[PDB]
């Protein structure tokens, strides 16, 4: 029981997030209302105070004499699902015959979509994102040819044994999900749920994954978010003997059922490395085009 | 009546006679974690007044050539007062913050500082200049503590993103002819209900001159920028011995 | 970690050393997710 | 509940059964350390002996509280008080009681 | 010795808060665990063998 | 059903299977300070679980020739955990305590310890032996910290009063053939509503063998006495920088 | 507002001191009831467990066959006011003519009643005491003679100027209370209220009055409670010339309206110094008489 007044009257524990704003339906662009001349003292829409941190509240109607316009222009194409639910390339896997990289007929790809700039720049507009996804696998030879070859794709979550050869016992796939498909078949396609241990994936994590001294050698771990590490994607030609053909698997991802939070400035310098915002210090370029003088076009 | 203000929390009070309203980040006030969002089962500790109060941590000098600085939260406070102690003894922490940046001059000085809060402010390096070396920033640059850290390349926020768009984040400006402070309230931002005050900085505070400081010879040339902040709705859990990192 | 709070005490005639057996399990709020294959595969060559 | 091999050190076939129990004996009264182990149920170590640990291996993620029940098997005439501690993340192995 | 597992819960061993746990138990059903195709046989049909 | 017990507070639990009930000092439970008894005006901080929990501070060895020891409260805890930090950062403190003294042996050992709580336990000196020198006890004897201090003259409690009458204070006995612990709950005792945790010890805990420890050659000879205690209803006020004394 | 359950259901702030016992009226000693033989299993009043910390609950009735006795013996003389409201000596002040001590005709006495063992031992039975008091001043020459001499007694609270001579300006006593009386008059007598800044005086204070390092030289301050320091009692012969007679003032104190808390063991070693429990280590005596053997009277 509580008896001293400061305890009774305290707000310690209020779990309700007091919100100053709320969403309104806006299926179309706003309309324009008729306006006329205003010759007044006291009323001054045009004057603002940007220091406050808010954007100007002045509208067309108050700055010029406007007509009435019934705007039926839709806002549907700018929803998160509209912007993001379009398949883009997020991974390429090579399976050569005579090669330096994967001459053994299998390959392991750590799932990380930050290797391609188009897709990456788009998702990095937000800090946190939660979504489901549709993955499509397009396979062919390096010339774009289709050959009668059978492949196995397996999803290996963190902790499951990664295959170490085309004949690894792990390909028994008694629990992991695998897809068996021919290059001659249409691209394989599957749905993936939101799998992070967190409520969202986060393209930016200002911190370290572990405790301890963060000495120079363990600085490559700054920014590493295990909550974003979903595992490995493994592929192999299905046989006990080497395949007769060199292959390429291109991975496309289409997000769906998207939610995003905390928008941020968009990347303006070329990307250099996966999941790390390093930029070339000697080649810092302006965000856009430049001109010779401010008084000339 | 919008230019004048008083912020009182704990045993501390701040006054200003040249304010520019108050920004409440993303439109919401700090709040404690709900029983449905929570996951850890131990009863949390909510010290209240001993930790939710204003702490004045640092003063920088604004010079005609300053590039700008940043601080990381809650890093700036992990070694200060009762808040720090709690952050060290507990694995889990969560809180909001009221940030009040101060800077006064005269009706004859000029300049404008952009004061903004950027969640998950991951720092990048110049990659050996040529961009061929995959270097990483050292602990002292990622978690600079109370002293903060000076920006090497403000135009790209030392992270390859344009400062020209930083206004998409909660912010205010300190434009000397207008105001002498910026006040921003920030709720707890993260993809988890609680986290480590040591391993993870939820956001960074940036103070960057966009319109350079200027004045005529003879006017006071020392123009300080002081940082004062107060945790709000602090909660801690997962108690054990104190740890500094 | 397990520590001696006081001491293991015994009278004359009883063993100076004894053993503790530890039994572990999960509480009722325990759940698991994202079904995967185990880290071990208990076979070396083909099983005949 | 299944048996947790806190004493996962002996490896020769003839001593495997010793992994199933660990000892206590008269000390010097200096609050000495008896044993330590990580509480991670799906990590290599003591938990691998438990059915929980094994089942855990078929899942990528888990959530929940755990419990370890310790049974003393000394003689009826033996007495004692032990302090068993759980150190949440971030705390290094305690140097003393 | 009785043969049963401990009945002690978090609530009785430490001071706990209230937590509304909505974590699902669906993936640990027998059909969830077992209804996943795995390899159970290989048959060879060579030419010269 | 009076011999068995469990004490759970904070993230700590104590069990005993050879108890002798529980003593509640002067018949009353610890409570927070009322708005009518209080005098200081600042809102107090009541950390709760982070400080009201069991702390195991020391172990002494009971020998056939031991004289007995004492500890001072809250001195024993001023440098331990979140409680200590609070006691150092605040001028004012107040709290109750649950004290649990542990000592087990065998059905073949014997002896009896008197465990008592004496409020305002002022220590005296032997006055130069002859009683002509007005000496005073040193800081380390008046506030011995967690290590406690051994009694020089138990019969007069090193203060010129008879230990034979110490039972007029809240106490229990640990008589080996009967129990292996003593549990005493103590409310806040003082003539002021709050006080300094550093300058004033509200009471002392005495553990004194009255019937000497004994056993036959061959039985475990190391018989420890361990002290565990938990603050209850801790309140702090008058916040400033940390001070150790 | 409070919303998370642990906050709603918490007892943080309960100001009500839960009490396990309560006082009953007991104006007389308890009576004795008739009892008879009991030959029973299960019932065992005689057996106790002193380890618990409580005193035995066994009564006459359950240990022997008793008769009925109506006890009308009163308990009135053992109340705190009965025990303490009896005037005892607490101070002696000398005002000699030709002397080493006070040859100047005035004297200052720091109010401390721990200089006399009878009174001291009684009040030290408790830790805290709150009360009002009646002070009586008995003055005469060293032979017990009464002379036609006028005196002034002044109460000087902490902070008021202590007189430094028989002619000090402080004797103007415009605010402090003074008593002017002749030795030929009956003893002066006044009532004093409870004056501590604390709720009670405390004969024991386990602590230091100030913060800082408590080095050997400031160890004489261990146990010093300013809350018990009420000031100075000053006395002077009222004249500009030395008095013709040597005087002695004996101060008696009678407490009234007494309340006491926390009883403690009673002093069993001789006192040596005022407000300090030091005892002679070389002369530690038993609390009482001793004998040659435990089997002999
Ligand atoms: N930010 C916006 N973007 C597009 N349409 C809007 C917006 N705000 C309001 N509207 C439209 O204008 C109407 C509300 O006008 P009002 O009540 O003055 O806010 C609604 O029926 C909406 O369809
Ligand atoms: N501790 C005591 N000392 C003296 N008389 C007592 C005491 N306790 C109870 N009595 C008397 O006995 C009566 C109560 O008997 P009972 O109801 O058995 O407690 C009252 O009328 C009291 O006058
Ligand atoms: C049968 C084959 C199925 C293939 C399974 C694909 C699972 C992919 C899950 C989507 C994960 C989203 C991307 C997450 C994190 C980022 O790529 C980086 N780690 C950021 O550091
Ligand atoms: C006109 C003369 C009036 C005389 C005034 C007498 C005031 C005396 C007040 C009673 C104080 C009670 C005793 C208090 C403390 C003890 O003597 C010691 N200081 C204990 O250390
Ligand atoms: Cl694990
Ligand atoms: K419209
Ligand atoms: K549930
Ligand atoms: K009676
Ligand atoms: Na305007
Ligand atoms: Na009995």
């Amino acid at each position: 029981g509580d008896r001293v007044a400061d305890v009774i009257e305290s707000s310690i524990g209020d779990s309700v997030s007091r919100a100053l704003t709320h969403a309104l339906p806006a299926p179309t662009g706003q309309n324009t209302q008729v306006s006329s001349h205003r010759l007044d003292t006291g009323k001054v829409p045009a004057l603002q105070a940007a220091e406050i941190g808010a954007s100007s509240n002045a509208s067309d109607e108050s700055m010029i004499e406007t007509r009435c316009v019934l705007n039926s222009h839709s806002t549907a194409e700018t929803t998160l699902d509209s912007f993001f639910s379009r398949a883009g390339l997020v991974g390429e896997i090579d399976l050569p015959l005579k090669g330096t990289t994967n001459p053994n007929g299998y390959a392991n790809w750590d799932i990380d979509i930050t290797g391609y700039a188009q897709m990456r720049r788009k998702v990095e507009l937000f800090t946190y994102m939660r979504f489901d996804a549709e993955f499509t696998f397009v396979a062919c030879t390096p010339t774009g040819e289709v050959v009668p070859q059978l492949l196995q794709y397996m999803f290996v979550p963190p902790g499951a044994p990664k295959p170490d050869s085309r004949e690894s016992l792990a390909w028994q796939t008694a629990t992991n999900p695998s897809v068996f498909v021919k290059l001659s078949d249409p691209p394989a396609q599957v749905s993936v749920p939101f799998m992070s241990p967190a409520s969202a994936y986060q393209w930016f994590y200002d911190g370290y994954p572990t405790f301890g001294e963060h000495k120079q050698e363990k600085d490559l771990e700054y920014g590493a978010m295990p909550n974003n590490m979903m595992g490995t994607f493994s592929v192999r030609t299905v046989g006990t003997s080497k395949s007769k053909y060199p292959l390429v698997v291109r991975i496309y991802m289409r997000m769906k059922h998207v939610r995003a939070w905390i928008p941020r400035p968009m990347r303006n310098q070329n990307y250099l490395f996966k999941a790390n915002p390093n930029y070339a210090g000697n080649s810092i370029k302006p965000t856009g085009a430049s001109r010779t003088a401010i008084t000339t076009l | 009546s919008d230019r004048v203000a008083q912020l009182t929390i704990g045993n501390s009070t701040i006054t200003t006679q040249e304010a520019a309203n108050i920004i409440v980040g993303y439109g919401e006030w700090p709040s404690y974690c709900s029983d449905s969002d929570a996951t850890a089962v131990d009863k949390p500790t909510r010290p209240d007044v001993s930790v939710n109060r204003f702490y004045t941590l640092d003063t920088k000098l604004w010079e005609k050539s300053s590039k700008g600085w940043y601080w990381k939260f809650p890093d700036v406070l992990t070694e200060t007062g009762v808040f720090g102690q709690n952050a060290q003894f507990h694995y889990l922490y969560r809180s909001g913050f009221c940030i009040h940046v101060q800077c006064n001059a005269s009706k004859f000085h000029q300049g404008a500082l952009l004061v903004a809060v950027l969640p998950e402010y991951v720092i990048g390096t110049v990659a050996g200049g040529t961009g061929t070396e995959d270097t990483h920033p050292p602990y002292k640059q990622t978690q600079p503590g109370a002293d903060g850290f000076e920006l090497q390349h403000p135009y790209v926020l030392d992270a390859g993103i344009p400062i020209s768009q930083l206004t998409v984040c909660p912010h205010q400006w300190i434009n000397l002819r207008t105001n002498n402070c910026a006040t921003i309230i920030v709720p707890y931002i993260n993809a988890l209900p609680f986290d480590s005050a040591l391993n993870h900085c939820n956001f960074g505070l940036l103070v960057v001159p966009i319109s350079p400081l200027d004045y005529d010879q003879g006017a006071t040339p020392v123009i300080p920028i002081t940082i004062t902040l107060a945790p709000m709705c602090s909660e801690f859990a997962g108690l054990r011995q104190a740890v500094t990192q | 970690s397990i520590w001696y709070q006081t001491n293991y005490v015994v009278p004359i005639g009883a063993p100076n050393t004894a053993y503790i057996i530890a039994l572990a399990a999960a509480q009722k709020n325990f759940t698991m997710k994202l079904c995967k294959d185990a880290s071990d595969i208990l076979q070396t060559g083909t099983i005949q | 509940e299944t048996i947790l091999e806190v004493n996962n050190v002996p490896t020769n076939a003839t001593s495997l059964m010793e992994r199933l129990r660990f000892p206590v004996s008269a000390q010097a009264g200096k609050g000495e350390l008896c044993a330590v182990f990580r509480a991670d149920p799906g990590r290599n170590g003591p938990w691998q002996s438990t059915l929980l640990g094994q089942l855990c291996g078929y899942y990528t993620q888990w959530s929940g509280s755990l419990e370890v029940t310790f049974m003393f098997t000394g003689s009826f005439m033996a007495t004692g008080k032990m302090l068993i501690a759980y150190t949440p993340p971030g705390g290094p192995l305690p140097k003393d009681r």
